[PDB]
């Protein structure tokens, strides 16, 4: 009936069937598409019911119906309730794909020609969306799925904001400004830091709290300059330490590479370099054409979005937003 | 004449 799967009810529809349980906002399933006879994959999320639910995955929604591009993901379909009162769960039909990078980091190893690629397609990619002055805020390995033809596509845009930040949260991908950062560049440290597991097979700067994440960093980063309240005083009191070379933690690497990752993970967010700038880097120089890379046809624009509304109006927007999709309407 | 690369990585 439903086509209720695992626990609870899945209501897709005729259109999408046979469902498989996938795993993980809310529960993420593998259906077979009908219309387009293609396997995809839909999302099941029902909030409605918190203040910061409505706000993320109305943030998502908007974002990737006025996004197109190779190398971010794009919803398909949405499905819900005709009605404001029978809508309690959100449907987010999206196309499959194989893996992500966080299943890829492990298991599997990449060549420095498949290293370069994926950071192109995630530059490439991250280009596009940080030229319509929006920010990822939580970029991932997670948030990075892989196409079967290593096509990668980037998600996760509940937490993206324009150019509460500690509300639910890997917290291994944080830049220094982050530790408890409202630009473009708190995006490339992240991406930074992905590079760096993509070219250690593992976690450049392990632990998610005060005592590791950003320990971790002193000891590869060494201690910053005097450029550089509670935060402030700790590092201060912490020992000098030097910066250990990327030639010494990563010995098999390009060198090339090994320069842009210097580029990316800078400690200051200031002069911490920029997108296409990296599109130029060397390392980049098969893959970049600036010619062919789509860019913002023009900025977010503003006044539509200002999310300090009750959980009541957000809902009333998703049902604006969603009504693109509702097959009667 | 296949561009883009030829490997399929796999399996989640
Ligand atoms: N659109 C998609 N196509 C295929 N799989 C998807 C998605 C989405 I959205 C999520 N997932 C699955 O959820 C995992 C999140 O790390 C991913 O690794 C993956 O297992």
């Amino acid at each position: 009936g439903p086509e209720m799967v695992r626990g609870q009810v899945f209501d897709v529809g005729p259109r999408y069937t046979n469902l498989s349980y996938i795993g993980e906002y809310g529960m993420v399933c593998s259906a077979y598409d009908n219309v387009n006879k293609v396997r995809v994959a839909i999302k099941k999320i029902s909030p409605f019911e918190h203040q910061t639910y409505c706000q993320r995955t109305l943030r998502e929604i908007k974002i990737l119906l006025r996004f197109r591009h190779e190398n971010i993901i794009g919803i398909n379909d949405i499905i819900r309730a005709p009605t404001i009162e029978q809508m309690k769960d959100v449907y987010i039909v999206q196309d499959l794909m194989e893996t992500d990078l966080y299943k890829l980091l492990k298991t599997q190893h990449l060549s420095n020609d498949h290293i370069c690629y994926f950071l192109y397609q995630i530059l490439r990619g991250l280009k596009y969306i940080h030229s319509a002055n929006v920010l990822h805020r939580d970029l991932k390995p997670s948030n990075l799925l892989l196409n079967t033809t290593c096509d990668l596509k980037i998600c996760d845009f509940g937490l993206a904001r324009v150019a509460f930040l500690t509300e639910y949260v890997t917290r291994w991908y944080r830049a220094p400004e982050i530790m408890l950062g409202y630009t473009k560049s708190i995006d490339i440290w992240s991406v930074g830091c992905i590079l760096a597991e993509m070219l250690s097979n593992r976690p450049i700067f392990p632990g998610k709290h005060y005592l590791d994440q950003l320990n971790h960093i002193l000891g590869i980063l060494g201690s910053p300059s005097q450029e550089d309240l509670k935060a402030r005083n700790y590092l201060l009191s912490l020992p000098h330490k030097n910066k250990v070379p990327w030639n010494r933690l990563f010995p098999n690497a390009d060198s090339k590479a090994l320069d842009l990752l210097d580029k990316m993970l800078t400690f200051n967010p200031h002069k911490r370099i920029e997108v296409e700038q990296a599109l130029a880097h060397p390392y980049l120089e098969q893959y970049y054409d600036p010619s062919d890379e789509p860019i913002a046809e023009a900025p977010f624009k503003f006044d539509m979005e200002l999310d300090d509304l009750p959980k009541e109006k957000l809902k009333e927007l998703i049902f604006e937003e969603t009504a693109r999709f509702q097959p009667g309407y | 004449l296949v561009k883009k690369y030829i490997l399929a990585l796999w399996n989640e």
